[PDB]
């Protein structure tokens, strides 16, 4: 997926399992606010 | 000769028969077989012996079995299998390809459509191959319709039947098609797959089914289209009079819910007698909103709607057709149970078929083909056509070609003949059918199954010919019998010089009814070699139970009344455990028509044949790969190529002896119970036919009770009364609603509970209704109990009904989730967690907020390889190289003290470990020897001063910092050292001791390695200057990285980076360089390398690939460091590196941090979520086998705080929070 600002994105692999979420956290210097995990549909589009 | 006859594929834990034929002599010798693994040498599974004699005519078979005898783990599981032979004459060896894939797995549901807050009565029919039970554990797991994992369920199954306890909607369902998975959880296949879907079934008035004329409309239904559309109930009885609404519509695709429509009709047509009919053009509709008025420019689906509603009451029941396809192409055409291969001189029957657009046969189209009969060595002719009509209820349409002797190959184009097809716009599929020999023997077997399908018990004959051998004395018949992959039977005949066909009586037998497959080969002996020839062909019969399983109730009639008791009889021909299920016939929902929930045991039980087709084909080889056979002889080889009342009920499993009979109650409801039983025993599985069991009722109410009434506002509630008598009657109804409800009546009588509606009767007819209406409006939260008291004549009865309402607003919202990190491998420890629990201003009056807590088990680290020997026994204790020399020891007793295995060496531990201390104590006085009076480190007597050196030094101390002690005051002094005059202001490091761009490239190299080295020796010795140093260093790394220089000047700056601050934003991007400069062997990557030299004691890159190893393993990415272990593991490196051992210490820490992280992740947390100021909730127990965790409600208000105690793994918790705000 395209990350949002700051990008990030923990254990980077080329292609994510249907249903597994991966949690993005933020670059120093910042902090993760919300809720941060990127869920994969059954489509390949991103819940984000 | 030695023909040895053995299934294709053979299945583990499974009795697969494997028989031999002998060639036959005068001397009776025996045989043996046996099982080996891919270890010839030594390992044997099981070994079999069998006996040969004349009364057996030297042929026997003997069962053999594979049992869970594998190696545990590896990189391969099976290894499939080694067959050998043990003879007195022969004995010779093959392997074979096995597979896991035994038994099947049926997942029986008690219903198909699921509502939130609703059980789930689920069980598993575990089998074997041979239709035995086969006690075994199964785990179920959940998929949400996302494709995320919800739950998993293990259990052991002691009975046949395996009961599941009763699974739970989450407080927020996902609505769509759900998924279940089941697996035997230790050592197994063949997963088994059922769906469900999670929707609305609150209840459906009637059926309406939408049988078409025609499937599909072609050019003589262009300008006229007449569709049926009829309407009946579930208890069996057709709809008197109702208004149906006819709604069109065109749809592109299947995928496009949503298409424009006339906005023409809206076509009022009224129901007759359960059935109606309605022409529709397709002319006015392509002209008015098609836009385009052409039946070749339009190729995309027709979507019809169909609203039906009561002219006598209030109800409302719709359907829907996908689409029908104005497709220029006719219907396709295809070949089935129909071998493409000759026989010559013999008729063959070519059996074709004809299947719509989508999946379906058509019946009713002549088709006529044209063949052309070639002979096998000069010129042709033509063949005379012939054409022939395809059956509706058979489906396939039936030809025979008598061809002569000499042909070789046919050719045949099948195409379609009818009035409205053109000769542009038709079907037809070419197809060639080839002949079977070295020695010009040919077999063959007829009746082609056209019988047609026989039944058990009966004998029959089958003509077999052997046309052309190659001597005309045949020494015996052979044939084998097979079905699902093994050998049931092997029969046997003589041949004699009576006739030149013999007929052969083959016994069939309960276990062949699915289907059965034979095959009849017959040797002969040639003056210098031999030639078998075999042949067969598709077994299809019918079937038939083993154990005979019917259900039928005790009293016998059309109608029941409500609350009848009644008893059903089970009548089985041996003893079985039944599984009874009462399935309404109202709870099939539209969607699709809701087929059926099994409809298929010997269609799905089909898939064990292991062959393909119907049989014939090539020489020997081929037609046996294509039976499902692997064959061994001298001659040829093979090559491999509450009430009343919710549904459902009568969920039990009861054991059945030949006549058993229960007692039981029916429920109170006017649709039809479809009854329904399985059986399970030593003869096979049989499920019973579904016995509708009528609940009718002379008068009876129903009503709409809508679902989700949103709060607030009030409801039509329409609804009528059924009068089914003769003679007329006047009803009286009056509603009684519980607090509270604001009712039109003001006030109630008499009773406070006893609401009057102050009724006036009303005359009904014979076979009529009347409409009964009341205006209420729901005050509080769901479900609330209403009684509707019926007073009329011919009794009275008093129906309860529930109703659940919903808020106005609903707003779903996650806002919250943490991964637990028990031993704080990403950044901090994170173990301890709050989620406060906050109330929005938006929340709706009288509303309660719902939360849902579950977690996931994110992944587990792979156990590719960890390796390490022989440094222990080569150099351990064997001027100025004895650093080099001592240095490893350190790395390997670290190595040896992370992966905790000292096992592999016969002698005790505790010594290893002592002359490993012992060791590291002289290489401990060693570097203290190295250490000059100026606190620095030299190499040679201490005349000049190296910083290399120095460093490598402060690595050694630094690893021998965690096992036994260092003196913090010789090494605080020895960075100051370096800190104060090695260090650049810029922030790079040089030596003392001894292209522009190369001298920056050193000057790269030496900053980090310094900068390795300080952060190795910092967390001894803490000091403020000696993080300024630090900070300088890495802004120098981090500025002067920005150009691509080397692979290995890069590798090294990004693991001295990695050692220190791992986010770092120019730390990224050099990390993504790195990366994009990587080496990769294969899609997908299995080995993954580094290259210093572009383009180009030879291998230089290892250093390189061990930095990027060390770097990447520092940002704990398991599947990216995997393929740089295989790399490391074994290359072409044999090695094949440097200095050393600046190369052979990276490459140990890396092997010891991959074996260091591969035990982070071992998921042995413990999840204990509790409250702040109240008691705990729930607790998980998290493990490997168990990685998933069940959803839990969270209703009482409170702080929620998620705990664990120390644990080991990695493991993310998911909290959402559901809301209803207004909105």
């Amino acid at each position: 997926p395209v990350p949002p600002e700051n990008g990030f994105i923990r254990n980077e692999k080329q292609l994510y399992l249907v249903g597994e979420d991966v949690e993005i956290s933020c670059l120093t210097g910042f902090e993760t606010v919300g809720y941060q995990y990127f869920r994969c549909l059954p489509d390949g589009t991103w819940r984000q | 000769t030695y023909v040895i006859s053995a299934p294709k594929i053979f299945r583990v834990g499974a009795s697969e028969n494997i028989v031999i034929q002998v060639y036959g002599y005068t001397e009776a010798f025996d045989a043996t077989i046996s099982i080996k693994s891919y270890p010839d040498k030594k390992f044997s599974y099981s070994s079999g012996h069998v006996h040969l004699s004349s009364e057996n005519k030297f042929q026997n078979s003997a069962i053999l079995t594979i049992q869970p005898k594998q190696l545990p783990g590896g990189q391969n599981p099976v290894s499939y299998v080694y067959l050998e032979v043990v003879s007195k004459h022969f004995s010779k060896s093959k392997r074979m390809p096995i597979t896991y894939d035994n038994g099947f797995l049926f997942i029986h549901t008690d219903k198909p459509v699921y509502t939130p807050d609703q059980s789930v009565k689920v069980r598993v029919y575990s089998l074997n191959d041979d239709l035995k039970p086969a006690k075994r554990e199964t785990v179920l797991t959940f998929i949400d319709p996302e494709g995320s994992e919800v739950d998993m369920v293990e259990e052991i199954d002691h009975i046949g039947i395996i009961s599941f306890p009763d699974f739970k909607i989450p407080s927020n369902p996902r609505y769509g098609m759900w998924t279940i998975k089941a697996k035997y959880k230790e050592d197994f296949s063949t997963t088994g797959t059922a769906y469900f879907e999670v929707k609305e079934y609150v209840l459906p008035h009637f059926s309406v089914s939408i049988e078409p004329e025609y499937n599909f409309i072609g050019y003589k239904n262009f300008k006229n289209f007449e569709i049926t559309i009829k309407a009946r109930y579930f208890y069996n009885k057709v709809v008197t009079e109702a208004d149906v609404y006819i709604t069109f519509g065109i749809r592109e695709d299947l995928k496009d819910d949503q298409k424009e429509m006339m906005q023409t009709a809206m076509q009022n047509t009224m129901l007759i007698n359960g059935i109606a009919q309605v022409t529709f053009d397709s002319e006015t509709a392509v002209k008015e909103l098609s836009y385009y008025s052409l039946e070749d420019l339009n190729n995309k689906y027709l979507y019809i709607a169909v609203t039906v509603i009561e002219s006598t009451g209030g109800f409302s029941e719709e359907a829907e057709i996908p689409g029908i396809k104005y497709v220029l192409s006719p219907y396709k055409l295809n070949l089935v149970a129909t071998p493409l291969f000759l026989k010559p001189g013999i008729p063959y029957p070519i059996k074709v078929q004809v299947k719509d657009s989508l999946d379906q046969l058509v019946g009713g189209v002549p088709v006529t083909l044209n063949a052309q009969t070639i002979d096998v060595n000069q010129e042709t002719s033509d063949l005379d056509p012939s054409k022939s009509v395809t059956r509706v209820d058979d489906g396939v349409a039936s030809f025979v070609l008598n061809l002569p002797s000499g042909v070789t190959v046919l050719e045949f184009n099948v195409k379609t003949d009818a009035p409205d097809l053109p000769e542009e716009n038709q079907a037809r599929e070419g197809y060639r059918a080839i002949a079977y020999s070295l020695s010009q023997s040919y077999l063959y077997i007829d009746w082609t199954d056209n019988h047609k399908a026989l039944l058990v018990g009966e004998h029959l004959n089958i003509i077999v010919t052997p046309k052309s051998p190659y001597i005309d004395k045949i020494t015996h018949y052979n044939y084998l019998i097979l079905s699902k992959g093994k050998i049931i039977h092997f029969g046997t005949r003589e041949k004699f010089s009576d006739a030149s066909y013999q007929s052969i009586n083959i016994p069939v037998t309960q276990n062949m009814v699915p289907s059965s497959r034979l095959l009849v080969y017959y040797i002969v002996t040639g003056e210098q070699t031999a030639e078998l020839v075999s042949d067969s062909v598709w077994l299809n019969i019918e079937e038939k139970c083993g154990n005979q399983l019917q259900v039928h109730l005790s009293p016998d009639a059309d109608a029941y009344s409500p609350g009848q008791t009644v008893s059903l009889n089970m009548a089985t021909g041996m003893d079985s455990w039944v599984a009874l299920a009462a399935v309404d016939s109202a709870v099939y929902g539209v969607q699709r028509g809701a087929k059926k929930p099994l409809e298929r045991v010997f269609q799905f039980l089909e898939k064990s044949d292991l062959g393909c087709g119907a049989g014939g084909g090539l020489n020997n080889a081929n037609v046996f790969h294509l039976a499902g056979l692997t064959f061994l002889t001298n001659a040829n080889a093979d090559d491999s190529q509450r009430s009343y009342f919710p549904e459902s009920w009568l969920w039990e499993v009861h054991l059945v002896p030949r006549r058993k009979q229960l007692q039981f109650a029916l429920p109170d409801s006017l649709t039809t119970w479809e009854i329904q039983g399985v059986g399970i025993s030593n003869t096979g599985i049989c499920v019973a036919d579904t016995v509708k069991a009528k609940v009718f009722k002379d008068v009876f109410l129903e009503m709409n009770i809508p679902y989700s009434v949103v709060r607030g506002e009030q409801i039509q509630l329409k609804g009528t009364v059924y009068n089914y008598r003769t003679s007329g009657m006047q009803f009286c109804v009056k509603m009684s609603a519980v607090e509270g409800i604001c009712t039109s009546e003001s006030p109630v009588i008499d009773h406070q509970g006893t609401k009057s509606s102050k009724c006036v009767r009303q005359k009904v007819e014979g076979s009529s209704s009347h409409l009964v209406t009341f205006t209420v409006l729901p005050l509080e939260i769901g479900l609330h109990n209403i009684n509707f008291s019926l007073e009329t004549w011919f009794g009275k009865e008093i129906l309860v009904k529930t109703l659940r309402v919903v808020p106005e607003g609903v707003k779903r919202e996650s806002y919250s989730g943490v991964t637990l990190d028990p031993r704080g491998i990403y950044g901090t420890i994170s173990r301890r967690k709050e989620f406060p629990y906050r109330i929005p201003l938006d929340l709706v009056p009288k509303t309660e907020i719902k939360r849902i807590l579950s977690v996931k088990g994110l992944l587990v680290g792979e156990i590719l390889s960890a390796v390490l020997s022989q440094e222990g026994i080569n150099i351990l204790t064997h001027a100025e190289a004895e650093l080099m020399s001592v240095v490893p020891v350190f790395y390997v007793f670290h190595y040896l003290e992370t992966g905790n295995h000292w096992n592999i060496f016969h002698s005790d531990p505790l010594i290893e470990k002592q002359k490993l201390k012992k060791k590291l104590k002289e290489g401990m006085l060693s570097i203290m020897s190295y250490r000059n009076a100026d606190y620095s480190y030299s190499v040679w007597k201490g005349g000049s001063a190296s910083t290399w050196l120095t460093a490598f030094a402060l690595r050694v101390l630094g690893q021998v910092n965690k096992y036994v002690e260092q003196n913090q005051n010789s090494i605080c002094n020895s960075l100051l050292w370096l800190v104060e005059n090695y260090q650049l202001d810029n922030g790079s490091f040089k030596e003392n001791s001894q292209l522009p761009v190369e001298a920056r490239e050193n000057s790269l190299y030496l900053t980090a390695f310094t900068v390795i080295g300080i952060r190795k020796a910092f967390d001894i010795c803490p000091l403020v200057k000696i993080d300024t140093a630090l900070i300088k260093a890495d802004n120098f790394l981090l500025e002067n990285t920005l150009p691509a220089q080397s692979t290995f000047t890069l590798a090294i700056s990004a693991y001295a980076l990695s050692l220190g601050d791992k986010t770092h934003p120019q730390f990224r991007s050099i990390v993504s360089a790195l990366k994009r400069e990587a080496l990769v062997k294969g899609n997908p990557p299995i080995y993954r390398f580094w290259k210093d030299n572009l383009q180009h004691g030879t291998a230089r890159m290892v250093e390189t690939t061990a930095y990027a190893l060390l770097t990447s393993l520092n940002l704990k990415d398991i599947n990216y460091v995997n393929p740089v272990i295989k790399w490391l593991s074994e290359e072409q490196r044999y090695g094949g590196g440097f200095y050393s051992t600046q190369d052979t210490i990276n490459a140990i820490e890396g092997l010891t941090e991959y074996s260091l992280l591969v035990k982070q992740l071992r998921l042995s947390m413990d999840i204990d979520v509790s409250y702040k100021h109240k008691g705990a909730l729930h607790n998980y127990k998290m493990t490997d086998k168990n990685f998933l965790g069940r959803p839990v409600e969270v209703l009482l208000n409170d702080d929620l705080i998620v705990s664990t105690g120390f644990g080991s793994g990695l493991a993310t918790v998911h909290v959402t929070t559901v809301v209803h705000k207004t909105s």
